[PDB]
RNA sequence: GAACUGAAGAGUUUGAUCAUGGCUCAGAUUGAACGCUGGCGGCAGGCCUAACACAUGCAAGUCGAGCGGAUGAAGGGAGCU
RNA sequence: GGUCCAGACUCCUACGGGAGGCAGCAGUGGGGAAUAUUGGACAAUGGGCGAAAGCCUGAUCCAGCCAUGCCGCGUGUGUGAAGAAGGUCUUCGGAUUGUAAAGCACUUUAAGUUGGGAGGAAGGGCAGUAAGUUAAUACCUUGCUGUUUUGACGUUACCAACAGAAUAAGCACCGGCUAACUUCGUGCCAGCAGCCGCGGUAAUACGAAGGGUGCAAGCGUUAAUCGGAAUUACUGGGCGUA
C-alpha cells in the first residue's frame, strides 16, 4: 500500500521540515506548522523516552514513505551486513530507486518521482525497471524513456533541484536529461540530525 | 494554475438507498438541518429533526437544489446477475407438462400407471402417494410430462407448487362418489394458478356409473363442460380397464393452442427444484426440472443458495446422460447442500459471480432466520 | 540398475537438473549415490547451461551405471566443448 | 578476504520504606480457527479430529522378432457377365 | 489394487447360489472450531515392457478452489486561502477538521480492449553419404548431410497501441503500564476489564460524536511454544527470623 491524505499534517506532528510539497513558495506559509495536528494542537505534552523513539522511527518512514513491514526488511537486512548497522540502514534507504530519481532531479517530490518510476518512464541500465524499490547499484546511468521527456513535470522540477542545494554525488546531464549514480552518500553526506540510534534502541527491544 | 473564487452556488453528488434520514441527507447537502426542516415545512409535509423519508421525496429535494443523486441498489448483486444472466432468439415448440389432481382413492396414480405401462401403485406404503413424481412419457400421440401428487389434504403445500409449472391440470374425479374437498381443493388451486382444467370421470365400469351429477356439481364450482357454455371437456375412462384413456389424452393434447415455445435450446437452462434428498454415498442429490435452455454436464449452476458445478447428472431410471432439454427432469448432484422445492436453479457460466451471489445470499437468510 | 539420469529442482515453469547416479528403482527425487554435475534449460547470463565431472562420469561408466537418452546426448554435448 | 557481532524492563502486598515472593504485561512464532473488511500478481501450503464407513470413474501392463490358432485386407487375376 | 483359512460388517439373488475391502487420485456421509476439483496431458523428467516403432503411468508436469503464509505493486501527481459549506468545540473573540475539499494542469502502473510474440525440444520417420563387420561395397551399428514431423500448460512470459482519475481502504486503540483527548447521554444501572481497577450527577476507563495514534489488503480476538523468569539457578539461586 501507501500512504495517501494530508500531508502537511506529518510535519507539524513531526516538528520539522520533512520535505513533502514542492518547495515552491514556503512551508510555514501553508498551515501554520508549529501546532500538532488536530482539536487540542497548542498543548505541549513533552513525551517519554518510547515516544521519542517512535517519534524518530515514525519521521524516517514518513520522510521516504516506506511502510512498517519492509522497513523491518531493511533494519534487518542492515543488521546482517557489517559495520555500524546505525548508518548502514540510512547508506541502504538512500539507494531506493524513487529516492535515486529524486535526487537527480525528475520529480517534485518524493510521490512524484515515484509515480515516474512506476508509471513505466524510467530506464536504469538502459531497460525499464517500474519497481519503486530497485535498489540502484553504484556506477548505474538512469535515464528517462525517450517517448516521456518532453513531459513538462520533469523540465519544471529540474530547477527546483538547481535550488535545493548540491547533492555532489550523483551527475545529471540536462540535453538528454540522462545522470549517473556514482556511489552511495557517506553518513556525513546526509543531515546530520536524523539520529538513528533511537532507531537502533527501539528495534533492539 | 491560480485560485479563483467560486461564483456560483455548490453542487454535491448525493447518494440515496432506500431509505434515509434529513439531518444525514442536509450533511451530503453541507447545509444545515434547521434550514431544510423549514423548507420541508414551507412545501408539503413537515418534517422532524430525525424522520426517515423514503427515496421519491429525497430524489426531489436533491433535484430541486440542483445537485447530482444517483440512488443505491440494496440488492444490486442480484440485479447484476440478472441483467447479465442470459438473452439469446429462436423458438420451438416444447413437450407438455400435466399435473394431476384430485380426491384420495379416486384413481389417480392408478391412470398414470395404465398410461406408462409401469404399475407403481402396486408399491406404495400403506397404498397413499406421498411423494411428487414426474416422468417424461412417449405416449402414442406425442412427448409428455405427467407429475403425479398425492390427494391427501396434509400435502396442500405440495400441490399448490405443482400447479406452479403445469400450464395444463388433469383433474380426476371419481363417477360413484362425485364432488368431494379435495376435488375444490384442486379447481381452486388450478383458478389460481390461471391454467387449463381437462376433467377425467373414472370407475366408469362400477354398476352406479351416474356420470352426470359431477357435470352439475363442477358447472356449480365455475367449470362448464363441452356442452352449454362451453369451457373444460369432459371424458368418461376406466383407469384399470383402460377404456377411454385415448380420448383422454387426445383432448390434453388439444389443448396445444397455447403454443408453448420453449425458446431456443441454446439458451442456458433454468429449472425449478422439484425433489431434493440427501444420499449417503452421493451427497445432496436433486430433482429439478427444466423449464428452458439446456443443461450439460459439467455446468455451473446456482440453484436457491447452494450453487456447485453439477458433477453428475442421471435421468429418471439412472443411467447417466450428458444433456437436459427444455422440460425434461433431471437428478443432478454436486450442490454442497439441499436445496428446499420451490428453489429455482439458473446456470451462471461464471463460477465467481455465482460464489459470492451465494455466499451473500446464504448470510440473509441465516440473518432472516 | 544404476544409472544416471536428471533430478528435477528449480521450480514451476523455471526447471533445474541435477545429474544423479542411482538404483533404478527410486523416486525420481530420492536416494542417490552420487551427483555428478548439472544443466540448465534456461541458463542466460553468467550461469552455465551444464557442466560435467568428467572423471566421476568415466568411472561410473566403467561400473556398468547406464545413462538415460537425456543424458546421454547431454554427456557427449559436454564432451565435445 | 567472509562464513557473526551478542544479553533493556514495567505494574501489583504498605500510611510510607527496603526485601522476599507469586501473578500479569511489552517480543518472536503457527498446517490455525473465529469476527469485521477485502484490488492484483509471484512462490509455497491446505482432514492436526474417526487406522470411522464408503456409491461411481480411473491408479499395472507389455511382448506376434517365443508358440499354435482364427480374422484374414491391397492384389495376380480367372470364370460367368 | 495376489492365494488359502477363520471372524465382524454390508450387498446381490430367479432362493438353489456368490461378491466386497479408497491409510492410491478425485469424491460422499459422518465427527469436528477447522483443511480444496468426480479437471488436462503423457509435450518434459522418470518407471514397466519391447528390438524398434510404440503402449501403459492419478508418479510427474500443469491447471481449479481458499488473504492460509511470505514477498512485491496499486487504490493517483503538482498547484491551490474567501483558510468555502457542513460537522465539532468555545472564554462566543475564535479554533479544528484543512491544501484537506472545490477549481486549475498533468500521468496511465495494475485491471479493460486489440495486435505482435520467445523458452521449456532432447528426439522420431525417410534418402544419400563415411567409417567397422565379416568373407563378403549385402543386412546391421555409429558420423554427417537434405526433407518432414512434436507443447497439456496456452488467449504462456513478454512487447506495443487505445480511452479515461475513471475500477480499487479497512481494522484496533486513545486512565497507567503504552503512542494517542475533549464534549454529549447514563447514574453501583446499562456496561467494561490482560493486571491495577472504572460506573452511586460535570466519567479523558461504559455507549455515541468530533479529533488523534498505530498498522494496512489486512486488522483484531481465541488457542499453543519459548523469552522476559537468575521463577529448578551447569553457565546462574538459596536454607538464624521471609
Ligand atoms: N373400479 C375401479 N377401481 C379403480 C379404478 N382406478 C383405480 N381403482 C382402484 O381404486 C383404488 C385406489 O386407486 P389409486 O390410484 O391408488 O388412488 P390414488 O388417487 O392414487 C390415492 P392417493 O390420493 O393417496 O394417491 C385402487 O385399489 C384401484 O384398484 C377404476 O377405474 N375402476
Ligand atoms: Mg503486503
Ligand atoms: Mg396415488
Ligand atoms: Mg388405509
Ligand atoms: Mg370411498
Ligand atoms: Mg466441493
Ligand atoms: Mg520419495
Ligand atoms: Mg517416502
Ligand atoms: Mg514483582
Ligand atoms: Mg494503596
Ligand atoms: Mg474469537
Ligand atoms: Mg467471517
Ligand atoms: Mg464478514
Ligand atoms: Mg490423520
Ligand atoms: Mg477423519
Ligand atoms: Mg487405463
Ligand atoms: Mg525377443
Ligand atoms: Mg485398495
Ligand atoms: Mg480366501
Ligand atoms: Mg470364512
Ligand atoms: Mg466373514
Ligand atoms: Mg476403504
Ligand atoms: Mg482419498
Ligand atoms: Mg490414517
Ligand atoms: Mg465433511
Ligand atoms: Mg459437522
Ligand atoms: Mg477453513
Ligand atoms: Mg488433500
Ligand atoms: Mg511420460
Ligand atoms: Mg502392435
Ligand atoms: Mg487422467
Ligand atoms: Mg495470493
Ligand atoms: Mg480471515
Ligand atoms: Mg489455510
Ligand atoms: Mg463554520
Ligand atoms: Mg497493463
Ligand atoms: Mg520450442
Ligand atoms: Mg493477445
Ligand atoms: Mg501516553
Ligand atoms: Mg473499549
Ligand atoms: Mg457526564
Ligand atoms: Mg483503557
Ligand atoms: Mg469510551
Ligand atoms: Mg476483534
Ligand atoms: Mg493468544
Ligand atoms: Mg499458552
Ligand atoms: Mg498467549
Ligand atoms: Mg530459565
Ligand atoms: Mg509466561
Ligand atoms: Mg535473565
Ligand atoms: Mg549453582
Ligand atoms: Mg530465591
Ligand atoms: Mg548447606
Ligand atoms: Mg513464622
Amino acid at each position: 500500500a501507501r500512504y495517501i491524505g494530508p500531508k502537511c499534517k506529518l510535519s507539524r506532528r513531526e516538528g520539522t521540515d520533512l520535505f513533502l510539497k514542492s518547495g515552491a513558495r514556503a512551508l510555514d506559509s501553508k498551515c501554520k506548522a508549529e501546532n500538532v495536528p488536530g482539536q487540542h494542537g497548542q498543548r505541549r505534552g513533552r513525551l517519554s523516552d518510547y515516544g521519542l523513539q517512535l517519534r524518530e522511527k515514525q519521521k524516517v518512514r514518513r520522510i521516504y514513505g516506506v511502510l512498517e513491514r519492509q522497513f523491518r526488511g531493511y533494519y534487518q537486512e542492515a543488521s546482517r551486513r557489517k559495520g555500524s548497522t546505525g548508518e548502514n540502514l540510512l547508506q541502504l534507504l538512500e539507494c531506493r530507486l524513487d529516492n535515486v530519481v529524486y535526487r537527480m532531479g525528475f520529480g517534485s517530490t518524493r510521490s512524484e518521482s515515484r509515480q515516474l518510476v512506476s508509471h513505466k518512464a524510467i530506464t536504469v541500465n538502459g531497460q525499464t525497471v517500474n519497481i519503486p524499490s530497485y535498489q540502484v547499484k553504484a556506477g548505474d546511468v538512469v535515464a528517462v524513456r525517450e517517448k516521456s521527456k518532453n513531459q513538462l513535470r520533469i523540465a519544471q522540477a529540474l530547477e527546483l533541484c538547481g535550488q535545493r542545494g548540491r547533492v555532489e554525488w550523483v551527475e545529471v546531464d540536462l540535453d538528454k536529461k540522462a545522470g549517473t549514480f556514482k556511489s552511495a552518500p557517506a553518513r556525513s553526506d546526509l543531515s546530520a540530525d536524523i539520529n538513528e540510534n533511537l532507531i537502533v534502541e527501539l528495534y533492539s527491544k | 494554475h491560480g485560485f479563483q473564487n467560486p461564483t456560483g452556488p455548490i453542487v454535491r453528488e448525493v447518494n440515496i438507498g432506500e431509505t434515509i434520514t434529513v439531518a444525514e441527507l442536509a450533511a451530503q447537502m453541507s447545509v444545515k438541518g434547521a434550514e431544510v426542516v423549514k423548507f420541508m415545512f414551507k412545501m408539503g409535509s413537515p418534517v422532524t429533526i430525525n424522520q426517515v423519508l423514503d427515496q421519491e421525496t429525497a430524489q426531489l429535494v436533491a433535484e430541486e437544489l440542483g445537485h447530482k443523486v444517483k440512488l443505491v441498489s440494496e440488492n444490486a448483486l442480484e440485479e447484476q446477475l440478472a441483467e447479465s444472466l442470459k438473452f439469446e432468439g429462436e423458438a420451438v415448440t416444447r413437450a407438455p407438462v400435466v399435473t394431476v389432481m384430485g380426491h384420495v382413492d379416486h384413481g389417480k396414480t392408478s391412470l398414470l400407471d395404465y398410461i406408462r405401462r409401469a404399475k407403481v401403485a402396486a408399491g406404495e406404503a400403506g397404498g397413499i402417494t406421498q411423494h411428487i413424481g414426474a416422468y417424461h412419457v412417449e405416449t402414442e400421440r406425442g412427448m409428455v410430462t405427467f407429475l403425479d401428487t398425492p390427494g391427501h389434504a396434509a400435502f396442500t403445500a405440495m400441490r399448490a407448487r405443482g400447479a406452479q409449472a403445469t400450464d395444463i391440470v388433469i383433474l380426476v374425479v371419481a363417477a360413484d362418489d362425485g364432488v368431494m374437498p379435495q376435488t375444490q381443493e384442486a379447481v381452486q388451486h388450478a383458478k389460481a394458478a390461471g391454467v387449463p382444467i381437462v376433467v377425467a370421470v373414472n370407475k366408469i365400469d362400477k354398476p352406479e356409473a351416474n356420470p352426470d351429477n359431477i357435470k352439475n356439481g363442477l358447472a356449480a364450482l365455475d367449470v362448464i363442460p363441452e356442452e352449454w357454455g362451453g369451457d373444460a371437456p369432459f371424458v368418461p375412462v376406466s383407469a384399470k380397464l383402460g377404456t377411454g384413456v385415448d380420448e383422454l389424452l387426445e383432448a390434453v393434447l388439444l389443448q396445444a393452442e397455447v403454443l408453448e415455445l420453449k425458446a431456443t435450446p441454446s439458451a442456458p437452462g433454468r429449472g425449478v427444484v422439484v425433489e431434493s434428498r440427501l444420499d449417503k454415498g452421493r451427497g445432496p442429490v436433486a430433482t429439478v426440472l427444466v423449464q428452458d435452455g439446456t443443461l450439460r454436464q459439467g455446468d455451473m449452476v446456482l440453484v436457491g443458495i447452494n450453487y456447485g458445478r453439477v458433477r453428475a447428472m442421471l435421468d429418471e431410471n439412472g443411467k447417466p446422460i450428458k444433456e437436459a432439454g427444455p422440460s425434461i427432469p433431471v437428478e443432478i448432484l454436486g450442490l454442497d447442500g439441499t436445496p428446499d422445492a420451490g428453489d429455482e436453479m439458473t446456470v451462471v457460466a461464471d463460477e465467481k459471480k455465482a460464489r459470492e451471489v451465494a455466499l451473500f445470499r446464504q448470510g440473509k437468510f441465516r440473518e432472516v432466520k | 540398475m544404476v544409472t544416471i539420469r536428471l533430478a528435477r529442482g528449480g521450480s514451476k515453469k523455471r526447471p533445474f537438473y541435477h545429474l544423479t547416479v542411482t538404483n533404478s528403482r527410486n523416486a525420481r527425487d530420492g536416494r542417490f549415490v552420487e551427483r555428478i554435475g548439472f544443466f540448465n534449460p534456461v541458463a542466460t547470463g553468467g550461469e552455465v547451461r551444464l557442466s560435467v565431472d568428467q572423471e566421476r562420469a568415466t568411472y561410473w561408466l566403467g561400473q556398468g551405471a547406464q545413462p538415460s537418452e537425456r543424458v546421454a546426448q547431454l554427456l557427449k554435448d559436454a564432451a565435445k566443448a
